[PDB]
This record gives structure tokens, C-alpha cells and sequence, in this order.
């Protein structure tokens, strides 16, 4: 399985989303809420 | 036509909601994009999803990332150069990683036949169980000799489903399977007389030093891609100087071909936004001992006599390069700044605090410091504000937003998801460049009353004001401009906020 649940230490890392664990990269990334962009979903993707 | 350009994406390997939403955002960003200024990321894409728009992409200035794709084919057919201005994982300009699926097959087709030079960086291939014939591609011609050691390319595909390369193909190195999908050698096949690239092995068939990937002749215009700078159809090492050296000159050798420097190109005249230096270049900020003045309404570097104003860098640049928003750690450095030589971000994480960045919470009263600023060279982004305050009090004295740098390359002013009742940007007189977006502010009213066109300076600027408190709701609550100012709108309910 590509996606794993992040450990609770990565709780607030995703500002507008949920943390996901990539096992192949062995790293923590984000699942952004709709409309938010960035690694941590920090900035709102501004509609034209 | 000219050159169609897209800013690119730097989201690394982060999902944007559902898979379909992610693919949607991708196609918006890279539709019709001939040249990518930023990073081209193809991630979380699904099988049987159309990706043909990628055929239009000719250039990528940053890095190319291709990962988490269950797709059979990504058509970067016309991509020819990766400048390597930005590296992924600090050492890879091209990365193809973990392109697998629940089924064994993942990515199988990557026909970058036109790809010939990666100016900076290395290439990494990993966890690719369906890739075809990319193994045969020899990367001595494509990748720079200095970055060859950092390359870590390993292919893991024993399916044998991939076919073989055509007999007309040099050393059997082919991208896909057809004769069009083969290695084009413009570096290894060159003679010892050529400097850089070459059209053929003969000494008569060399490329000019600034010809980048390849050439059709030993001329600057015959360069397919420009290496450093570009003038008309020619490629040059430097923008032509307004004053050049001469063996004997009665007067300074003013060059009729001399042009100003803007980004990768050389323009005839710098924009009104940028500092026109005496050397001849479009610069964003004056250096040391130099401050900004207007000789004829255009900004220039005049030498400070002794003490000189502090150059307060914006958030996201300089010392605060990796800082997401202004916070308690960096707010002290903006104590007595009258100008923001950069761009200013405000995000909700600052008030809550972040343990990952070891950042303490931000005090709402401290924000009052920002009252000293009157000019923002870049852009203003406000996604958070103290709940007690009903207006943007700190930016009440802000006058001009130069918009030299814009959020997502488009918006110079952004105010999203705030509870403020009024903007209160009374002193704002000019938005020199960039669009304005005011969205999702549930209790904000006094936005459409203002004519933003008078604020806009550069042609083509547009405004987008939506999802704020309705005009009927604000009118029913008596939240309409004061009677002392009939036209031009206002920034708030009180008479002080009226425009002139
Ligand atoms: C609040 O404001 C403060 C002050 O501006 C801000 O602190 C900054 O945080 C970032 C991120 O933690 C720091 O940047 C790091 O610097 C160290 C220095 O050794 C680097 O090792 C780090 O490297 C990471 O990033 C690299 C790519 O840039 C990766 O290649 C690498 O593998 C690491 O992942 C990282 O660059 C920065 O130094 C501080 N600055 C100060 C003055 O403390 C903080 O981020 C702000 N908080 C919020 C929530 O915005
Ligand atoms: C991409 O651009 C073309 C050219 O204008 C347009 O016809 C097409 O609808 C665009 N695609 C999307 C998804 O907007």
C-alpha cells in the first residue's frame, strides 16, 4: 500500500489537510483540502 | 503566439484532495504552456486520464518530477531542455520515482525525444516496473559532465513487454520504439574543433556556444533554444550593452542594438515597476549604499550619503526564505521598516504556533508594528487576522503595492477568509502591478464600492471580489459608505475611510 497513516507526531504539519506517509519515499506529505496548495497546504490556491 | 508561459508548481509530492481534483488543477496550470518558468510536477495521475496537453511543453526552467502515476503514457514529446534552476532533493533536475500500481504495470511511455540538454542537475530513476527503452538512452549527451556523478538511475522492469529500438538508431539508444523516438547526439559526435554543441561531426557543422540544445546552423538565430539570454530570434551570452568598449572612442560607444535586461530576455524598456540601473538591467531592489529615487518617474539607485535606510526583506525571501508567514520570531526584525523590500504573508499558523518550525504563537497587539510600513515592493497576502479587530489596522498607512512579485505569479493583493468588517486600507493609492483578490470574507462589505481601476497602473490588471458579505445583507445592516462621500466608494463605515 502506497499511503500509510502518519504517526501522531505529525499532527499539525498539514495546515489544511491530513498527513500521509509514502513508504517508497519513506516521507511525510499532505492531502490538501480542496482549494489549498503547497507542501503543507499553506497557501490558498487563488481562483482567477 | 510569442511564448506561452506557466508558473509551474512546487507542491513536491502532496495530494490536492481527490485524484480528479489534483488532475484538474494540473491541467489548469499546464494547458497550452510552452515554457514552464517553475517546476513541472506530474504526480498522483491515474490510468486512462488524458495527458496530451503536455505535448505543448517545450521548456522547463526548474525540475521535472514524475511520481505516483498509474498512467501508461505521459506525452512530453516536445520537451527539449531542463535548465535546472531548481533541484528536487537538492541534486536531481529530472526525477521519475515510484511509478507503479496495484497492477504490476505503471508508467511505460516517456517519449522525450526532443530532450537534449539538462543544463544543471542530475537524473534519478527508481521503482519503475513498466518503463520502456529509457534504459537504452545514454545520458552523457543530455546531462552535464559535472553533475554526472550525482546521477542515481536504476531501472527495475523484467516484464519484457517493451519492444526494441530501430536499426537506424545510434548505438541502439531509443526513447520509445519508432525512428522518431531515438537519441539525437549533438555533444558526443562533435569534433574537437566544436565548442559545446554541434549539428554534425564535420568541423563546418558546429553550433555557436550559446545555442543550448542544438542548432540548424552556425548562427545565433539558428539556435533552437537559447542558453543564457535572448534577443529577437538570436541567443546571446549577455544583453547588448548600452555602452560598449572601443579601441579609440571620441565619445562613449552607444550601441544601437543595446537593450535592457529583464529576466531571461532583453527588452527595449524596463517596466515602470523595476529599478532601471545605469548599467542597463531591470532590478527589484537597490543594493548597498543605494536607495530608490525617481529621476523621471522611474526608479533608480541613488547613493546614500552616510547612513541609509534598512532594507527589510519580505517573508519568503532572504533570511526568512523558508518562513511561511510573519510570526513572533521574525516580527521583531520589522520594527521600524517604512518599506518591505519583498512580499508579506500572514497565515493562520502564526497565531496558533508551529512546533515543527519551533515557532511560538504570535501576539495580536504586536501586529501594530506593521503600521510603520508604507510601501510593499512585492505582494500582500492576508489569510488571517486577529478576531477582535474589525479592520486591517496595521496596513492603514500602506500607500503603494509595487507588485514586482505576485502570489502564484498573478495576485498582488489577497485577503481571504477573514472576519473583518471593513478593509480600512485608506492610504492605499496605487497597485502598480498584479491582480487583486478578495474572497471568502464572511463579514466584509465595503469592497465593491471602491473603483480599483484608478488604483491599477499597469494595463491588463483585473479584480476578483467574491464570496464576501452580500450587498443586500450589508445594506440591511446599515453597512454602507458614509453620506459625506457620494462617489468613488470608501474603505469603511466612518467618514475617515471615504476616498478623497
Ligand atoms: C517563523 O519564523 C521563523 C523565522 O523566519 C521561521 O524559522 C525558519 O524555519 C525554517 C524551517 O524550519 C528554517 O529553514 C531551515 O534551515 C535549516 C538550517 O540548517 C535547514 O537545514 C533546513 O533545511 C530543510 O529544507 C531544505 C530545503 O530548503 C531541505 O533540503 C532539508 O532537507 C531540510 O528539509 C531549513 O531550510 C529557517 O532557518 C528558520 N529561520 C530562522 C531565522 O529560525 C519559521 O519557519 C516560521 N514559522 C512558520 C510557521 O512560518
Ligand atoms: C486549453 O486551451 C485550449 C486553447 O484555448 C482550449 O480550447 C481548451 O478548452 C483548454 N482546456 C481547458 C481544460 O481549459
Amino acid at each position: 500500500v502506497s499511503i500509510t497513516k502518519c504517526s501522531s507526531d505529525m499532527n499539525g504539519y498539514c495546515l489544511h489537510g491530513q498527513c500521509i506517509y509514502l513508504v517508497d519515499m519513506s516521507q511525510n506529505y499532505c492531502r490538501c483540502e480542496v482549494g489549498y496548495t503547497g507542501v503543507r497546504c499553506e497557501h490558498f490556491f487563488l481562483t482567477v | 503566439e510569442e511564448k506561452k508561459v506557466c508558473q509551474g508548481t512546487s507542491n513536491k509530492l502532496t495530494q490536492l484532495g481527490t485524484f480528479e481534483d489534483h488532475f484538474l488543477s494540473l491541467q489548469r496550470m499546464f494547458n497550452n504552456c510552452e515554457v514552464v518558468l517553475g517546476n513541472l510536477e506530474i504526480t498522483y495521475v491515474q490510468r486512462n486520464y488524458d495527458l496530451s496537453f503536455l505535448k505543448t511543453i517545450q521548456e522547463v526552467a526548474g525540475y521535472v518530477l514524475i511520481a505516483l502515476n498509474t498512467v501508461e503514457r505521459i506525452p512530453l514529446e516536445n520537451l527539449q531542455i531542463i535548465r535546472g534552476n531548481m533541484y528536487y532533493e537538492n541534486s536531481y533536475a529530472l526525477a521519475v520515482l515510484s511509478n507503479y500500481d496495484a497492477n504490476k504495470t505503471g508508467l511505460k511511455e516517456l517519449p522525450m525525444r526532443n530532450l537534449q540538454e539538462i543544463l544543471h542537475g542530475a537524473v534519478r530513476f527508481s521503482n519503475n516496473p513498466a518503463l520502456c527503452n529509457v534504459e537504452s538512452i545514454q545520458w552523457r549527451d543530455i546531462v552535464s559532465s559535472d553533475f554526472l556523478s550525482n546521477m542515481s538511475m536504476d531501472f527495475q522492469n523484467h516484464l519484457g513487454s517493451c519492444q526494441k529500438c530501430d536499426p537506424s538508431c545510434p548505438n541502439g539508444s531509443c526513447w520509445g520504439a519508432g525512428e522518431e523516438n531515438c537519441q539525437k547526439l549533438t555533444k558526443i559526435i562533435c569534433a574537437q574543433q566544436c565548442s559545446g554543441r554541434c549539428r554534425g561531426k564535420s568541423p563546418s557543422d558546429c553550433c555557436h556556444n550559446q545555442c543550448a540544445a542544438g542548432c540548424t546552423g552556425p548562427r545565433e538565430s539558428d539556435c533552437l533554444v537559447c542558453r543564457k539570454f535572448r534577443d529577437e530570434a538570436t541567443c546571446k551570452d549577455t544583453c547588448p550593452p548600452l555602452m560598449l568598449y572601443n579601441p579609440t572612442t571620441y565619445q562613449m560607444d552607444v550601441n544601437p542594438e543595446g537593450k535592457y535586461s529583464f529576466g531571461v530576455t532583453c527588452v527595449k524598456k524596463c517596466p515602470r515597476n523595476y529599478v532601471v540601473t545605469d548599467h542597463g538591467s531591470c532590478v527589484r531592489a537597490c543594493g548597498a549604499d543605494s536607495y530608490e529615487m525617481e529621476e523621471d518617474g522611474v526608479r533608480k539607485c541613488k547613493k546614500c550619503e552616510g547612513p541609509c535606510r534598512k532594507v527589510c526583506n519580505g517573508i519568503g525571501i532572504g533570511e526568512f526564505k523558508d518562513s511561511l508567514s510573519i510570526n513572533a520570531t521574525n516580527i521583531k526584525h520589522f520594527k521600524n521598516c517604512t518599506s518591505i523590500s519583498g512580499d508579506l504573508h500572514i497565515l493562520p499558523v502564526a497565531f496558533r504556533g508551529d512546533s515543527f518550525t519551533h515557532t511560538p504563537p504570535l501576539d495580536p497587539q504586536e501586529l501594530d508594528i506593521l503600521k510603520t510600513v508604507k510601501e510593499i515592493t512585492g505582494f500582500l497576502l492576508i489569510q488571517a487576522w486577529p478576531e477582535n479587530r474589525t479592520d486591517l489596522h496595521a496596513f492603514e498607512n500602506l500607500e503603494i503595492i509595487r507588485g514586482r512579485t505576485k502570489q502564484h505569479g498573478q495576485f498582488s493583493l489577497a485577503v481571504v477568509s477573514l472576519n473583518i468588517t471593513s478593509l480600512g486600507l485608506r492610504s492605499l493609492k496605487e497597485i502598480s502591478d498584479g491582480d487583486v483578490i478578495i474572497s471568502g470574507n464572511k463579514n466584509l462589505c465595503y469592497a465593491n464600492t471602491i473603483n480599483w481601476k484608478k488604483l491599477f497602473g499597469t494595463s491588463g490588471q483585473k479584480t476578483k471580489i467574491i464570496s464576501n458579505r452580500g450587498e443586500n445583507s450589508c445594506k440591511a445592516t446599515g453597512q454602507v459608505c458614509h453620506a459625506l462621500c457620494s462617489p468613488e466608494g470608501c474603505w469603511g463605515p466612518e467618514p475617515r475611510d471615504c476616498v478623497s
